[PDB]
């Protein structure tokens, strides 16, 4: 909430959604997201 | 600060203060007039400023001293809507009392009941404080000269002499000097005319401002009658002072 | 693990340094105290006798604590409304112990980065060991310590982290030849009463502001010292009329009296000057102005 | 909070912030106190005027509800007078219709207390601004003394105080109170305790002191009937007060 | 605090000295302890006493980790908690975080909360492990459970919760006994008196009276500590608590 | 000179993060002083706009 | 008395045997000339001037205020004699806080380190502090008792014959035929601040320049004071403060 | 017998009586002890006025021998106030002793500014006037002048007051 | 939050107002009622005590609502006051109407209905007061009940409300025997009250007490409040004093 990390989370997440979709819509490399809830993440992911 | 508080009169602060009520002690200086009520030994005088700032108004109608009943006068400082509204309650309670108990209502009992009624308006939250100071004057049928000032919260205390309005502090100081210096609690004249003259002088001293009959209005409660002096009646008084 | 010297070209260890330099300063001002008249020996000695038994005494003499067989004391808490001389009691004792007085302030430890403040705190306890016996003092704990814990922002958590670090070291896991940390606050509402806690931090001394004529006499004995006022003007007539006054109000009284002397272009202070002062820098006299419906 | 605009919902920590704030409001008021004796009750409070021109001589702060039951307050000045008005009326209703004369001390206290309860019972109405002390005498329970809190609860006490200097007056009273005290002796404790409140403004004419003591068939207002008891309440005069402050 | 001495021995020493017995007889292994209750009870010192007898590593980690940067950052020293614990096993780790951060960030979410969320959560991963358990005895300390975060609180990936009591009359007496030997033993025996007079609210109060009593003797300049010294000493500390709550019988419900 | 929104080159509040728009703010004073480089400000006049 | 004499001569206070008085709280309404009056005293001595808003050091960055006051005082020691003008102590005013949002807690930090910095510890040599504020009603008790401090100066609205002196200063600047009508003007100009009197000269001269004369006549002074009085209470609320 | 019944003002005095007994046997270690014993047990300070006047006097005598004479003075002044403003029934005798003692401590500090404050016509040359007051001031001035020859003249005639 | 009024429910259908009102009872002192074969004993605890406080004029948590049924009180006392009076009036309304005294179950049922009614309709507050009703009626002989601030009742052979509810409950039931002598009922009450209470010395002035018996003065339900001097004695038998 000060400094030293205002950028890092923002770049890192966005960059994750992008290369999952950009492969192609494959059924040969599966991903698993393990998460406490969707209330600790963004309200849209990438999104059904 | 503010977090609810001031939006209501049934909300206290951490301090227990009811803020909205304090705003009416700031709302009673909104007419910009100042009053002086003084005691003699057969009268009470009450004097307020008369502002006729546009000549589009009739200087006659202008006043804030209202006759409440035979023996009771009252000066209002603060708003014209709340002036009339407080006068309605006062006129009405004075008449009802007269007929309930068969006998006239003292300065103190009118002062007492107006405050209680106001208190109930602070207890409840469909009403609000009437933001006026009312200063009742009567010469009592049993306690002689009296002044009771009623404050917008609904405190009441008597007085020897009192001042109200924004410029109150200078008038307080003058009046302190006067009674201290005499060591008696009243003006010493037994002629009510010179007491009105004396009240006038004090008022000019305290404010620093010389007056005219267009800048005064004077109420005089004597024993068993009340009268408000007209403009030419005041005028007579001023020319006694200026050349004694 | 400590500081060390490497040579510039070899980039190899040739010499060693104290760990006492390369950190933050041991004393922010001068090591010896500024006031050498004192207003701590002159002013509240009684209250000062409590402070000294805990702080000066164990470092000067080990033999004293040994005799009972009790170990060196726990921390000292200074609290009571402002104008009680706590800033000046702590250093007046320290200088005469011949410690060298950490202070620094706990307002230093706050920082705008992350993880660096709690680091400063850990740094200070080891540092105090390296120059020990030493008197450890943090000037405020009025913001380190709190009314309510919070972490809605990350910036609340930082405060909370410094709090933790105080206590954790103020057990001591590597002992202290120091008296344990001395702390100062204004009140106990900005203290967690759960976490300070006897044990720990055990001597807790409240300074009064309400006083007694004896407490206030001392403040005048200090003033009679610095300016020995005429044998004609009566010092003791000023005392009897004081009923509820702080040592800071008293400080101003003498400042204002000898200001009127500079004005009259004299070189003495008279009993007139005291009465003028006696009226004023007292405040109040404004709660009667429109209020009387709260009585 | 979110329970301190509410006159309705309790907290999960109990009560209303509004009561708690009412207790504060009480503590902004002047120091009042009452001390119970084995043959009396003395009641004392102070008067400030906020202008030497003011005349609070006409104002009463020690006020008789019934001839046998007086009361004081600490807290808001206007709230007291109305609550008192209603006290007397409810007093005539509740036992001056049953025995046709003034109620026991116990009966009036609980009823006055009932009025406070109604201004808490209903939201949108704030509690009354004041806490009272009510001292009276009845024959079935003797001399008694009470605190009636705006909360709607009441407590009996040997001696107590309320107002700004309350916490200092409370300790004074503990020590100096004895198993047997005379009327003169509570008057003597009372003065010393009130003088803590203000000094350089302390004279017994600015201090209102009255009693609930013994019958007075002099201030009864009639005579020639010895088969009645006169008012247990009495106001002592300015000179009589002055006498006790001269004596101390 | 006898109850606590017996438990922490059964829970920590027995799986480390012999892992075979616990697996044969029961199933699984405990992942640690969550110590909670009043502060002053000497959780830490007790735990240091455990670390010494088992012949285990120590460390002790003081607070949240970000603070060390001399090489790397403190976010990754949590990752290295595994590497270090394992190589130098057998270990006990007394992981501190009192959680005066509070319940504010038990709910939270938002703020700068995500870093300390991460430090706490990822620590959790190394213990239970994804194969191999590094150490089975990482150990949590905190004042309450309501201030404790739910990943860590939730049992079965941290095991055992043990609550310290505010001390009994019996406990006070036994704490009083061990320090008074070090001091001076009162003539007539007035060690019995102290525990009757008041029971502290923590075990820090019992120790804090003992240091105070021998303070009283000292000032007078007397080697021995009397009945009298103990009598002022209990009184001075009781007075502090009594200050706090006193207006809960005047202007109260 | 017509100067657009002053809600971003010279905020009243510093609870906005600014470090170079902090330096723009200091230069806005220097401009007003320099219009007195001919006497008064008649020749080189400045108008300015803000939306709050 | 408090600032100018002991800095110029410490010596007279050594003779009186007291310590020098330090610390002034100046408070009053905006446009009452508190900057003017603070600036004026120092400028005589030749003393350096530091004007630091106390809301320009409050950022979201926690400890940002602490750091800025730390350097500020240490620079002043070199620039002795110097008076630091703490402009607004009502943006760091009050004591309670130490809870809720991080801005509330930023106030305490600024306050607590200053207390020692006044106090002489630290050590104000020929540095003196003059404190200016709008609100002494919300101020810290620690930073507003006695002995921070020697005189509490309440500066009201400009006096009935104080405004007359402000008209003298301003009416001097302009080219005029000579005007003697300020008597009525000042009476029109009740409740005004020196900022509004300043405006009145400038306005009175704009009318002269609209009428194509280079001279301020009595006709135009009268216009300035009526029109300012109107537009002052229209965009004002007539704010109440000590 | 009454430590399990200690709360009385009666035994505050009993602790004061130890200070007196141990003062005369000339050991101050155990007077200062019993002085604290009285003070702690006299946290019931709204119990009688006499007790409080003895308590201050006893403190003063000890600190006077501790050689702290500014501390000596403050308790001594306070003892004085008690007697003078309390009713007279024997308090006159006690008031006089304490006025000598005020003078006593201040002459040790060798300050004559404040000795001369104490000497006034409102209680030191009016309500109480005594030969021992005049002895004290004769010594005071003699000390300051640094003439042992002025000390010598005084002591022969005022020995009675001294002793 | 959904604690704004009684009308409004959370997602889960609980109402926070009820919850707060339970917690209100345990911020005032322990209260214990024990039923025994030979009488039902009531005992309660003083949350207040000052050194100048008196408590000899009245018990502030014990009222007889009828000459056969009496209640011990836990909660805020102003709230308590209103309801104590409502119950006692309703009791005698029964006496007027039927010329016999009210059965226990009706009396409890009436007050929980009134209390629920404040939740069901309007703006009015719920009133968090827990009464322990100890009564005798020919339906089930001695009967000991308590009323919830949730506005329903449950029968009992022992119950504790007020401070330390968990602590009081296990201790009472451990030393419960189905029978129980009225003297042992008294002895037990005092012992559980000392442990719960943070005042080390349980004195008679920290105690309120009544014992209710039809085994004493047969054919008549007789409720008797002990005086201080009787309470003072029993403490010496239990060895507290
Ligand atoms: N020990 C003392 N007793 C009496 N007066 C003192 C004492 N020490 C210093 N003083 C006087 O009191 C003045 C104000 O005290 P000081 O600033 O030391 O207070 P504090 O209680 O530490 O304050 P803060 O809460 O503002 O940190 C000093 O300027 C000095 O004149
Ligand atoms: N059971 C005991 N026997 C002896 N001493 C005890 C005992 N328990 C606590 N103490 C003493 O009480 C003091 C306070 O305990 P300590 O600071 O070690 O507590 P903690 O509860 O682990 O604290 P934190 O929450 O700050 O981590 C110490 O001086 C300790 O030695
Ligand atoms: N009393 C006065 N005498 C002269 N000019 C004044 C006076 N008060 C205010 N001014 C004018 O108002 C302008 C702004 O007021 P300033 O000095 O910044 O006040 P403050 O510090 O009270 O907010 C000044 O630059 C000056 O033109
Ligand atoms: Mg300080
Ligand atoms: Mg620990
Ligand atoms: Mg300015």
């Amino acid at each position: 909430s000060n400094s030293g990390g205002e950028r890092e989370i923002q770049r890192t997440m966005l960059e994750l959604l992008n290369q999952l979709d950009g492969f192609d819509d494959r059924g040969d490399v599966k991903v698993i997201m393990a998460t406490n809830k969707i209330e600790t993440l963004d309200p849209a992911l990438i999104r059904p | 600060s503010a977090a609810g508080y001031d939006r209501h009169i049934t909300i206290f602060s951490p301090e227990g203060r009811l803020y909205q009520v304090e705003y009416a002690f700031k709302a009673t200086n909104q007419t910009n007039i100042n009053s002086l009520a003084v005691r003699g030994k057969d009268c009470t005088v009450v004097i307020s400023q008369k502002k006729v700032p546009d000549k589009l108004l009739d200087p006659t109608t202008v006043s804030y001293i209202f006759c409440i009943s035979r023996t009771i006068g009252m000066v209002v400082n603060g708003p014209i809507p709340d002036a009339r509204n407080a006068a309605l309650r006062a006129k009405a309670e004075a008449a009802e009392f007269r007929y309930k108990y068969g006998y006239d209502m003292p300065c103190d009992v009118l002062a007492k009941r107006m405050a209680n009624l106001s208190q109930i308006y602070t207890q409840r939250a469909y009403m609000r404080p009437l933001g006026v100071i009312l200063t009742f004057v009567s010469v009592d049928e049993e306690l002689g000269p009296s002044i009771y000032k009623t404050d917008p919260a609904g405190y009441y205390v008597g007085y020897k002499a009192t001042a109200t309005g924004p410029k109150q502090q200078e008038i307080t100081t003058n009046l302190e000097n006067h009674f201290k210096k005499s060591k008696i609690d009243h003006i010493n004249e037994e002629s009510w005319e010179k007491v009105v003259e004396f009240a006038i002088t004090h008022m000019i001293d305290a404010l620093g401002t010389e007056f005219s009959k267009n800048d005064l209005e004077v109420g005089v409660a004597t024993k068993d009658k009340f009268f408000t002096l007209s403009a030419e009646n005041i005028e007579e008084r001023l020319v006694a002072i200026a050349e004694q | 693990s400590m500081s060390v010297a490497l040579h510039r070209h070899s980039n190899a260890l040739v010499d060693i340094l104290p760990p006492d330099s390369d950190s933050s300063i041991s004393v922010m001002g001068e090591n010896e105290k500024p006031d050498v008249t004192y207003a701590d020996v002159g002013g509240l000695d009684m209250q000062k006798q409590e402070i000294r038994e805990a702080v000066e005494l164990p470092l000067v003499q080990a033999d004293l604590y040994e005799q009972i067989g009790i170990d060196p004391p726990r921390g000292v808490l200074l609290y009571g409304p402002p104008g009680t001389g706590k800033t000046m009691l702590v250093k007046a004792v320290a200088n005469s112990t011949k410690a060298a007085f950490i202070r620094v302030n706990g307002s230093e430890f706050v920082h705008k980065y992350l993880g660096e403040g709690p680091r400063m705190v850990r740094d200070v306890f080891r540092l105090a060991r390296e120059n020990a016996p030493s008197i450890i003092f943090i000037d405020e704990v009025d913001s380190i310590a709190t009314k309510r814990f919070d972490a809605q922002t990350g910036s609340d958590r930082e405060v909370q982290r410094i709090l933790i670090e105080l206590l954790t070291q103020m057990d001591g896991f590597d002992q202290s030849t120091n008296v344990k940390v001395i702390m100062a606050t204004n009140r106990a509402d900005t203290l967690d009463p759960a976490l300070l806690r006897p044990g720990r931090l055990d001597r807790k001394i409240e300074f009064p502001s309400l006083r007694d004529r004896r407490e206030r006499r001392l403040i005048f004995g200090t003033i009679a010292s610095k300016m020995s006022l005429a044998p004609e003007a009566d010092l003791d007539s000023l005392i009897i009329r004081n009923d509820s006054l702080s040592g800071a109000v008293i400080a101003a009284i003498m400042q204002e009296a000898g200001l009127r002397a500079v004005r009259k272009n004299r070189y003495v202070i008279l009993q007139s000057d005291l009465e003028e002062a006696y009226a004023t820098q007292v405040k109040t006299d404004n709660t009667v102005d429109k209020f009387d419906f709260y009585k | 909070d979110r329970y301190s605009f509410s006159l309705t919902t309790f907290s999960p920590s109990g009560k209303l912030g509004q009561i708690d704030y009412a207790l504060t409001a009480v503590k902004q008021g002047v120091t009042s106190l009452g001390i119970k004796a084995t043959n009396g009750v003395v009641i004392a409070t102070e008067k400030k005027s906020s202008s030497p021109l003011a005349m609070s001589e006409t104002l009463s702060k020690v006020s008789l509800l019934t001839p046998d039951i007086g009361a004081v307050y600490s807290g808001m000045g206007p709230d007291y007078r109305v609550l008192v008005d209603k006290s007397r009326k409810v007093a005539h209703t509740s036992y001056k219709r049953i025995y046709g004369e003034y109620p026991p001390t116990k009966l009036l206290v609980s009823e006055v207390a009932k009025i406070m309860q109604e201004a808490t019972q209903s939201g949108g109405v704030r509690p009354f601004g004041v806490s009272l002390l009510i001292a009276g005498h009845d024959e079935f329970n003797g001399f008694s003394l009470y605190q009636v809190d705006p909360s709607g609860s009441y407590f009996p006490w040997k001696a107590t105080a309320i107002g700004k200097g309350s916490v200092a007056a409370k300790t004074f009273l503990e020590k100096r109170w004895n198993d047997e005290l005379e009327l003169e002796d509570a008057i003597h404790i009372a003065l010393l305790t009130l003088k803590e409140s203000v000094e350089g403004e302390f004279n017994g004419d600015t201090i209102e002191l009255a009693i609930i003591g013994d019958e007075n068939p002099d201030l009864l207002g009639y005579t020639g009937i010895p088969t009645d008891k006169g008012p247990r309440f009495r106001k002592l005069t300015s000179q009589e007060i002055n006498d006790r402050l001269e004596a101390l | 605090l006898t109850k606590q001495i017996k438990e922490i021995k059964e829970v920590i020493e027995l799986p480390v000295k012999h892992p075979e017995l616990f697996e044969s007889l029961g199933i699984a292994q405990p992942k640690g302890v969550i110590l909670y209750g009043p502060p002053g009870t000497g959780k830490t010192l007790l735990a240091r006493a455990v670390a010494h007898h088992t012949d285990c590593k120590f460390i002790r980690v003081s607070g949240a980790e970000l603070v060390q940067k001399y090489i790397g950052e403190g976010s990754r020293m949590v990752r290295e908690l595994f590497v270090m614990a394992r190589e130098h096993a057998p270990s006990i780790i007394f992981m501190d975080e009192i959680d005066s951060i509070g319940s504010t960030r038990v709910e939270g979410s938002g703020g700068g909360d995500s870093e300390v969320q991460r430090t706490m959560l990822e620590l959790l991963n190394q213990l239970d492990g994804f194969e191999t358990s590094k150490n089975i005895k990482i150990i949590m300390a905190t004042n309450r459970l309501d201030i404790l975060d739910p990943a860590l609180l939730r049992p079965g990936r941290i095991d055992r919760k043990i609550e310290f009591p505010p001390p009994s009359v019996a406990a006070r007496a036994e704490i009083l006994r061990i320090h008074s030997r070090k001091m001076n033993l009162t003539r007539g025996i007035n060690l019995r008196k102290v525990a009757e007079k008041m029971n502290g609210c923590s075990g820090a109060d019992v120790k804090g009276v003992c240091t105070e009593a021998g303070m009283y003797a000292l000032r007078e300049r007397r080697i021995h500590v009397t009945q009298e010294d103990f009598e002022l000493a209990v009184g001075k500390v009781m007075n502090k608590n009594q200050e706090t709550a006193i207006s809960v019988a005047k202007l109260f419900k | 000179i017509f100067i657009d929104e002053l809600d971003a080159i010279g905020t009243k509040r510093f609870d906005s993060e600014k470090s170079g728009d902090r330096e723009v703010q200091r230069t806005m004073l220097e401009l007003l002083n320099q219009l007195d480089g001919f006497s008064s400000d008649d020749r080189v006049k400045v108008l300015a706009a803000t939306n709050r | 008395e408090v600032i100018e004499l002991p800095l110029k001569n410490p010596e007279i206070f050594q003779r009186v045997g007291i310590k020098p008085p330090k610390g002034v709280l100046l408070y009053g309404p905006p446009g009452t000339g508190k900057t003017l009056l603070a600036k004026a005293v120092a400028a005589t001595i030749g003393a350096n001037f530091i004007f630091s808003p106390a809301s320009g050091i409050v950022d979201k960055y926690i400890g940002e205020s602490a750091r800025i006051i730390r350097e500020m005082f240490a620079y002043a020691k070199e620039h002795e004699p110097c008076i630091i003008f703490m402009d607004e102590v009502d943006a760091i005013g009050g004591r309670r806080f130490s809870e809720g949002t991080s801005a509330d807690r930023e106030i305490q930090r600024t306050l607590m380190e200053l207390l020692t910095q006044m106090d002489g510890f630290d050590n104000l040599g020929q540095t003196k502090i003059i404190m200016a504020t709008n609100r002494p009603d919300t101020l810290d008790p620690a930073l507003l008792r006695p002995g921070r401090l020697d005189r509490k100066v309440e500066i009201p609205l400009p006096n009935e014959a104080g405004r007359l002196e402000i008209f003298k200063i301003h009416t001097a600047k302009v080219k005029k035929t000579g005007e003697f009508d300020f008597e009525a003007a000042v009476k029109m100009s009740d409740g005004f601040n020196g900022a509004d009197i300043r405006n009145c000269a400038t306005e009175a001269g704009f009318f002269a320049i609209r009428d194509d004369r280079d001279h301020i006549n009595p006709d135009d002074l009268m216009k300035a004071v009526r029109k300012v009085a109107e537009v002052k209470k229209l965009e004002g609320t007539i704010e109440y403060q000590k | 017998e009454f430590k399990k019944l200690d709360d009385k003002p009666s035994l505050v005095d009993v602790h004061l009586l130890e200070s007196k007994v141990y003062h005369k046997l000339r050991n101050l270690a155990k007077s200062k002890a019993s002085l604290t014993a009285a003070r702690t047990a006299a946290n019931s300070i709204y119990c009688p006025t006499q007790t409080v006047a003895e308590l201050d006097l006893m403190s003063g005598i000890l600190h006077c021998e501790d050689k702290d004479y500014k501390t000596a003075f403050s308790y001594f002044f306070e003892s004085f106030e008690s007697y003078h403003n309390l009713t007279t029934h024997n308090s006159y005798e006690k008031a006089c002793q304490v006025l000598k003692y005020m003078l006593l401590s201040k002459i040790m500090l060798n300050l004559i500014d404040d000795v001369k404050n104490i000497l006034n016509a409102k209680y030191t040359k009016e309500t109480y006037q005594s030969r021992g007051i005049d002895a004290m001031k004769a010594v005071a001035e003699a000390y300051n002048n640094r003439s042992l020859l002025d000390f010598n003249t005084a002591l022969k005639q005022y020995e009675k007051e001294l002793m | 939050r959904y604690d704004s009024r009684t009308t409004i429910f959370s997602p889960e259908g609980r109402l926070y107002q009820v919850e707060y009102a339970l917690e209100s009872i345990s911020h005032a002192g322990t209260a214990i009622g024990i039923m025994a074969s030979d009488g039902i004993v009531l005992a309660a605890e003083r949350k207040v005590t000052s050194t100048l406080l008196e408590q000899d004029t009245s018990t502030e948590k014990l009222y007889k609502l009828n000459d056969k049924i009496a209640v011990a009180v836990a909660g805020l006392t102003a709230d308590a006051e209103i309801l104590i009076n409502t119950a006692r009036i309703h009791a005698q309304n029964y006496l007027k109407t039927y010329n016999e005294d009210i059965p226990v179950e009706i009396l409890v049922r009436r007050l929980s209905d009134i209390k629920q009614g404040y939740t069901q309709h309007g703006g009015l507050r719920p009133f968090g007061v827990s009464f322990i009703y100890a009564g005798y009626d020919d339906r089930y002989g001695y009967q000991l009940y308590t009323s919830n601030p949730s506005g329903n009742y449950t029968g009992w052979k022992a119950i504790s409300v007020g401070a330390n509810t968990s602590a009081a409950q296990t201790l009472l039931q451990m030393d419960y025997k189905d029978d129980m002598k009225v003297d042992d009922a008294i002895e037990l009450a005092l012992k559980t009250l000392s442990k719960t209470t943070d005042s080390s010395a349980l004195t008679y002035d920290r105690l309120e007490f009544a014992t209710i018996r039809k085994g004493a003065n047969d054919g008549e339900v007789y409720q008797k409040i002990f005086k201080p001097q009787e309470i003072k004695d029993i403490l010496v038998k239990t060895g507290i004093t």
